[PDB]
């Protein structure tokens, strides 16, 4: 069993699974400074680590172009890792906050009109709650869209949409990697944006229901190793995105769930 | 090891010298 | 049969698509505006005709989940209108000019000791010749890496490389619809970069041997209506690219092809599933 | 007033 | 006498001004193509007219480097183009909305304990009312610096507020060249963003207090050709902004007045030294 | 006594100023997030050291408005800051490289007639200094041209270029602070670029002919605090840039020279006018 | 009727040599008055 | 550290 391991910097993740990878067979730690494509590379995984989500979707194309399989694949990782592909992909299957996408502002200005004030904009392609912004009104909603008008990126022209769910003062993060739960934690903030990457503290969750919603919101993409969001809500339970390049140093520390060593028995098994 | 943050990012070996980490992108992680 | 055209200016190509969908049923013009979802909408096809690339994406993708279907589709216009999956797609098919991927400038450093020089690059996700870049050398490769870094647009960090191919002057555009060769033209520039929209010139291509490459390199993703860009090389024909948001006005005055009429008929063919 | 060409314009 | 001219594009502004300059002397059409330091230029003065109020000033000061002077000059240009720069200029000259300056994110979310709710945010540098915020709330501040934290230009690290000011559906905007008050207009819209160039329309203003004041405001720069930016609130007339490349067809038509000959008139004078 | 200083991050600089103005007062340690206008602030002087030079120049505007001198000044900031601003002041006083200056990327094309290949182009605005670009041809001139225009900072449209000059391995980068030359450096490397935030190795330079040209570079400005770059050249010595926000660590470590103490020397004679 | 870089669906004369009509370039941030 | 800024300096 010969293993890669694609990465920009060695985080306490990526440390972890050479670890456990180690434990399988030869590891292979592939710096983005080793991929060029067309190339010669003997590996029977990749476990893609990039902290780009771009250049891990890239990469996973261009290894299965190598005819080399990829944890995750470059198809879970386009479609989990945009939150549009991603909730339609959920809707069918699990409770997902209300939503509404737009394609233009003068689109974007009919929004409030479905979903009320306030809501929650976010951009359709971003990690760590970066460029989230609560809407409470018109004007903010104006404000937003003049803003991501005027920034260069082409996607900042989809325009997505939530409700404000009220959270009590926390969400859930939940880790699902073959069809297995491995844990869940809480994030806990001050702060409507609860992102450990922005402070959010974390706290064991040994909820049986969200081991059932997060199984099935891992099966509304039926592969992969994800990283689940979901909120507390006065109606329940609601997923709001999945991740596919899962960070877990803290969810691990609090938990005691190995799923660095879950990551890796997983790609072996794909490996074969 | 080449790359690992330590409490920022290790650039290089054969001399070791540390580094900050860059600059974080609009697609940086999970 | 309720015809829906999704747009965002009413070009000369649009307003022909228009004209046809009528012969066919009832038409429905969807300005961006008109766009929002989830929502009720009473159509039985969806030809995408976003000026955007990626609002053409997430406008397909957002009609099939109304249960609608879409020219192009959603996955057609990811996987062809993306340069790297585009070229990974037709690496086993057709002939294409050699090329270089790297996901860091370090890695985009070795690339001319696969290519040499000179080299082309450009954006995976461009249209129209935008940030294509003649590399002749070290100190341009360089600059090119350094520019694209600052860019922070995070697409423009994967690094896509061709070799610099010597063409004629020119080079060729032909369109594949449905399976079906409908023509194909001459773009002449004085410059490397050919394209209609920066200046370039139209004449009709009746190259038999570009028909086929043409069909094979259509067949390589098995779907839809696509635009298809040809250099002609030193070693003969090469597939340089794929477009699935064809422009063709100049293509169809050129040729006398009825490109708006075919991609219409395509359209209803897909609505009767 | 044709509104400011973008990144991902075209065919 | 030759008097050049510094245009991107020639709008109805830059056509008038050409046709005034020619009853005057040689007309020398300098477009952004045309302007290359150091060169050897022979003008007794140059207007500057270029869109990119960027290229506005640098021009102006590439121009004074070769001796010829410029109207408007570099120096008014930097100070009365910059917001901050230029509201510091205006204050104790003249009233004005209060306002606040912060140098980062979290200086910023003190500016509500100074200014209240709703306040306005806007760039330091910008025109035709683009990247305005009405902010009502801590929750909009937040959204509002989030975004500009992410946008590339480092001038956006600059964060200038002011109070929301209660207007009557309108704005003033008027003109002052060389000391000389020589027109203005209300500017009308239903939203609160009235500049012309987002859909607000001109109507003849003969308040004569504004006068007065937009000769006052003129004087805190003591030269060139401004237009200036005017509210009318419960606590009377305030100075909001100060332009120093000054649009006026819409102001012109509807005043009558001769803009663009008064600016090529104080434009002579300034070339005779 | 009361002597401010500003700061983004601690660096070792910013720590040696605070021991060595505590000699002369009270030191108050402002960081950006203290930074609100208008204020009360109770200061002799302020010493800026903000990392972001536009910061930089704002902050020295805003104390300056609240009766409060600064190092450097907001005027220094301004001009030594600006490369083409900076270039037009040491023009004819100092011998500098030969450069242009064009507004378009038209005008941009016609720089190699003057300066010929290799040239190099870099930002208005830089320092460390990041996106400079060695054009060996015109296919690279197009390239960073293509890439300055789709970069959103309208700065990257002022079209800055010096003829490219080949140092001997290494380049000058001396201190004067007052009028007062303080010590001098070379930075080595491999490459062209030999920024010590690049990765140059510095060593002490005791060169009398540019202790000469360093002074009579400051007196260009005749005020502050100024790093100055110099190259060395088959035609002499020769002033590249001048940085007003100067980072000193090895400088000073390497020559052991007080750069910290002649600066806050410079601010306290600065508070007493 | 146009002169070079005149405003003639806003188009730019971009030359006369071969006439040639363009879209007006994008707006930019520091654009304006 | 924060990401340095095009005007870092
Ligand atoms: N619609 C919403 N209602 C309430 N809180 C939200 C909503 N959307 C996002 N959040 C908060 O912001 C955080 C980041 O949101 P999200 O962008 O969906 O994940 P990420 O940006 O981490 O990919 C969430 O974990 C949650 O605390
Ligand atoms: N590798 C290359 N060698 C030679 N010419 C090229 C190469 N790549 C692109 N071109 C020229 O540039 C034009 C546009 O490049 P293309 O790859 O088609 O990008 P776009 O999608 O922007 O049209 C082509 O039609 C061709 O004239
Ligand atoms: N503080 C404010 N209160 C109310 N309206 C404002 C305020 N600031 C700006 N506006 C409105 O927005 C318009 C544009 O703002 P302005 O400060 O003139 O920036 P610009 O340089 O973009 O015109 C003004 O003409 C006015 O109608
Ligand atoms: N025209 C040139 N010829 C040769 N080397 C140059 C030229 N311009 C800059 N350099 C090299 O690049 C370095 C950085 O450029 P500089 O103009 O000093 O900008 P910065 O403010 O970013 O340091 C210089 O120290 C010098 O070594
Ligand atoms: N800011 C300069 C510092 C040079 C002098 C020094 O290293 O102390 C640079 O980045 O090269
Ligand atoms: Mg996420
Ligand atoms: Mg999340
Ligand atoms: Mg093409
Ligand atoms: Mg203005
Ligand atoms: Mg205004």
């Amino acid at each position: 069993m010969r293993i890669g391991i694609t990465y920009t910097v060695l985080r306490r993740e990526e440390m972890a699974i050479k670890e456990r990878a180690g434990e399988f067979g030869e590891v292979v730690m592939l710096h983005e400074d080793d991929l060029l494509f067309p190339g010669n590379y003997d590996l029977d995984v990749v476990i893609i680590r990039n902290v780009s989500h771009f250049k891990a979707l890239y990469t996973a194309r261009l290894f299965e172009s190598e005819g080399i399989p990829t944890v995750n694949s470059s198809r879970l990782i386009f479609e989990a890792g945009d939150k549009l592909f991603a909730t339609l992909r959920l809707a069918g299957k699990v409770p997902v906050p209300e939503w509404k996408a737009a394609l233009s502002e003068g689109g974007a200005l009919r929004v409030p009109d479905s979903l009320g004030y306030p809501l929650v904009s976010k951009p359709v392609f971003g990690s760590w709650g970066r460029l989230l912004a609560k809407v409470n009104d018109r004007d903010s909603l104006e404000a937003v869209l003049e803003h991501r008008k005027w920034m260069k990126n082409p996607l900042y022209g989809i325009h997505y949409f939530q409700e404000f769910v009220e959270k009590p003062g926390r969400d859930i993060r939940s880790y699902v990697i073959g069809g297995e739960f491995v844990g869940a934690i809480y994030r806990y903030s001050n702060h409507w944006i609860t992102n450990t990457a922005r402070g959010g503290k974390a706290e064991p969750c040994s909820d049986p229901e969200v081991e059932e919603l997060s199984v099935k919101a891992w099966e509304a993409f039926g592969e992969g190793a994800l990283a689940i969001d979901i909120f507390e809500s006065e109606k329940g339970l609601l997923v709001n995105e999945v991740n596919p390049n899962m960070e877990f140093k803290n969810a691990a520390r609090v938990t005691g769930a190995d799923m660095a060593g879950k990551l890796v028995e997983y790609a072996v098994e794909v490996a074969k | 090891e080449l790359h690992q943050i330590v409490e920022l990012e290790v650039v290089s070996l054969e001399p070791l010298t540390l580094e900050e980490l860059p600059e974080v992108e609009e697609d940086w992680g999970e």
